[PDB]
């Protein structure tokens, strides 16, 4: 009811004692007193509502938290819409959010044309596909879908609350799913239920007759773990009992795969990953008349794990491959089918300081290619013969994706940045050269002016010497004269690069507080390629941490925000960087931090679901010389008892299939036991609603979560509203 | 992309962060 120093729930102590191989100490027994809080019980039960209870409590103190969350609401109460896709019936199909729904709906044109977007979305489509009336309740949600190549049917995947799986269902593209249709009728759908689909996406074959998909074993209720997944193939108009196996692997249960379809009809392509690093097996298939079918002849043209591969398109039998095989930073291959033994070339050679993240083959013979460039996107196109022909939006300052289909005239890209709400351009090849590129959609915000603000990239230098750039973003009213404050983010790890995003709700607090937004490109992630990433895994994981804290650092010893004014925020990985910098950094070096579904238990990771993946990342605890590398990192297991923390927010939803949300349950348990009377609180905000597999909340919900992180953040570091 | 969608990240299109909460603006990218 009342937060102070001192005044936490008690939390049982057990007597659990873990023994480990140490490489240099022998036999180290580990004490595990919170491993209770692993379960599902009473008595954890008890414990969530207690610790829930006193965070709630501590946040209705602040008046300042309920001004924030209409603030945020308002700063999102603006429409938004995807690049459209043609198909082949002729008609242009769209996400559009009318502002601030949970899911968006997709859209198909009234006419077969190109619509003019300045009318309205109601004015130039109707309604196709809206997944919010999925179940009456909102209880189900839509988290991924792909249209036939012939346009007539659609393939859907849903979750619903309590699940760890999504299911398949397929529908005419002429029967839409809208409030009116579910009034009116039936819900207008095939029979078809594809059950137990997970880490994959929808692969339909060039004949339209079915699509290729992962699944996992069928489980009675009566634990959490997938294995032995399978690689599928499904026909329309049939039950799964028909389904066709494709592949699987006995010997190596732990093994997934992914699969594509060449757009000739000519090959079917099959990856195996062993594990999260960015390594793959890929086997190609030629097919025939008969189809898709169990027996399928594998030709094995990559059998090792060494390297990323991943399909672009093919002419004939030579096939153009994205990999880094003898190549950090990426390149394009060509790899001839045609010889018996395959003949492998570089078709777009490596850029020593620049990553290839992405190409496509556009209107049938050329190239679209992104690389990024400190950080940042750059667009070009390629002819056949592998000539770079021109820069696409010189100008343009963020991250950067394409949308098209190989066979067509025009693509279209999607472009944002942190003031770059959502632009899509498109290309038209038929066009008059000079005329070809234009603007077809820009995103309009609400109450907010992305002018006022102000992005750039500074560098600053890390404990080893290594230089690394960082992103700032404030108001252009904020000077960097040692006052203002500051939020750093961070994710460091598994080669995803932290880049550069759109958010209306930052924007906003910087504007409101005179605050600043700072986003270090830190070892670990793969801004700068594979030796980046390789700079902080496994035995250099520490790098990850001595990078963000020197970020953080920086900001305050060249005036860029005030002593003691850096917040720091991260999810998952990132939860674990925010859990990790609290504990090694200096008394003081941060004044706020809020981990959100973080990892903080090295040493037993990989004993709950599918955390065994991510030994690639972290290294293998029960191997003897790794050990030694990894439990002084575990920030569960280097809490100390002579170190002031800073005001501390953990948030964790209870049904987090992911990352289990016993790493923050320990983490909170052992801050509260070391330091009871630290003068700033140490909370933990538990959600107990249970989101199925790939769902997100409701917005209404994540306004108010946003207001509670925010709030929280303002009143450690002294901020008032004006 | 397969490999990524098990990763400990917060939510496809690379959310690495809660404020990537608005996803529409690629929602499209890959549909057919």
């Amino acid at each position: 009811v009342t937060w102070a120093p001192g005044n936490y729930p008690s939390t049982r102590r057990s007597d659990h004692v873990d023994t480990y191989q140490s490489a240099s100490k022998g036999e180290v027994p580990v004490p595990d007193p919170y491993q209770w809080l692993e379960e599902s019980t009473d008595e954890v039960d008890k414990w969530t509502t207690a610790q829930a209870d006193l965070a709630q409590s501590y946040l209705d103190q602040n008046a300042d938290i309920q001004k924030l969350a209409e603030k945020f609401r308002a700063s999102r109460n603006y429409a938004k819409f995807s690049a459209p896709t043609l198909l082949d019936d002729g008609h242009w199909y769209w996400f559009y959010n009318r502002g601030l729904q949970s899911q968006s709906v997709l859209y198909r044109s009234k006419e077969p044309a190109l619509p003019d977007f300045s009318k309205g979305d109601d004015n130039v489509g109707d309604v196709f596909f809206d997944p919010n009336v999925l179940a009456a309740d909102g209880s189900a949600g839509m988290v991924l879908c792909k249209f036939s190549p012939d346009g007539k049917f659609f393939a859907y995947a849903v979750s619903h609350l309590g699940g760890d799986y999504s299911t398949i269902y397929v529908r005419s593209t002429s029967s839409p799913l809208s409030q009116a249709s579910v009034a009116q009728g039936v819900d207008g759908r095939l029979s078809d239920e594809v059950k137990w689909f997970k880490f994959s996406t929808i692969i339909w074959t060039k004949d339209s007759k079915g699509f290729l998909y992962q699944r996992y074993p069928a489980r009675e209720r009566h634990t959490r773990s997938d294995r032995n997944a399978m690689m599928c193939y499904h026909k329309v108009g049939t039950t799964q009992e028909e389904d066709i196996i494709v592949y699987q692997d006995n010997e190596h249960p732990e093994w997934i795969y992914g699969a594509d379809t060449s757009e000739d009809g000519k090959y079917l392509y099959l990856y195996q990953f062993k594990d999260t690093s960015k390594k793959n097996l890929l086997w190609v298939a030629e097919l025939d008349e008969d189809g898709v079918k169990s027996g399928i002849h594998w030709r094995k043209v990559v059998n090792e794990y060494a390297a990323d591969y991943n399909i672009i398109t093919n002419h004939g039998s030579l096939v153009y491959i994205k990999t880094n095989l003898n190549a950090p930073q990426y390149k394009v291959i060509t790899i001839d089918l045609s010889k018996d033994e395959p003949e492998i070339r570089d078709f777009i050679p490596e850029e020593k300081d620049a990553k290839l993240a992405q190409v496509n083959c556009a209107n049938e013979e050329y190239f679209v290619a992104i690389y990024k460039r400190n950080v940042k996107d750059e667009i070009y196109l390629y002819s056949k013969a592998g000539v770079q022909l021109t820069r696409l939006a010189p100008d343009f300052v963020g991250a950067a994706s394409i949308a098209n289909r190989q066979k067509q005239t025009h693509f279209f890209l999607t472009l944002s940045g942190f003031n770059t709400p959502g632009t899509i351009a498109r290309y038209d090849f038929t066009a008059p050269e000079t005329q070809r590129f234009s603007i077809l959609r820009t995103t309009k915000v609400n109450e907010l002016d992305p002018d006022d603000f102000e992005s750039t990239q500074v560098w600053y230098e890390s404990k080893d010497g290594t230089k690394i750039p960082m992103f700032i973003v404030r108001h252009k009213s904020t000077k960097f004269d040692g006052t203002a404050a500051a939020i750093q983010y961070g994710y460091g790890g598994f080669a995803t690069s932290a880049d550069p995003f759109f958010s209306p709700i930052i924007l906003t607090f910087l504007q409101t507080y005179g605050a600043i937004f700072a986003v270090p490109s830190i070892r670990g992630g793969g801004e700068f390629g594979e030796e980046w990433h390789k700079g902080g895994r496994r035995e250099t994981k520490v790098n990850t941490f001595d990078d963000f804290i020197a970020a953080a650092q920086f900001l305050v010893k060249n005036k860029y925000a005030a002593p003691g004014k850096v917040a720091i925020n991260g999810a998952a990985n990132g939860g674990l960087l925010v859990m990790g910098s609290i504990v090694r950094a200096p008394e003081g070096t941060f004044g706020a931090a809020v981990p959100e579904g973080g990892v903080a238990d090295l040493l037993k990771f990989h004993k709950f679901t599918g955390g065994q993946a991510w030994i690639s990342e972290y290294g293998n605890p029960s191997i003897p010389e790794e050990f030694d590398y990894i439990y002084p990192l575990s920030p569960v297991h280097n809490v100390r008892t002579d170190k002031v923390m800073p005001a501390t927010l953990i948030t964790v939803n209870i049904g987090d299939g992911r990352v289990v949300p016993m790493h923050s349950f320990k983490f909170i348990a052992t801050l509260q036991h070391n330091v009871p009377q630290n003068p700033h609180p140490l909370l933990i905000k538990i959600d107990k609603s249970w989101l199925g597999h790939g769902m997100g909340k409701p917005t209404d919900k994540n306004v108010k979560d946003a207001a509670d992180k925010w709030g929280f953040i303002a009143r450690a570091l002294g901020l008032e509203l004006k | 992309d397969t490999n990524a969608t098990r990763l400990p990240i917060w939510g496809g299109c690379n959310p690495w962060t809660a404020e990537h909460v608005d996803q529409t603006l690629a929602s499209g990218n890959d549909i057919c």
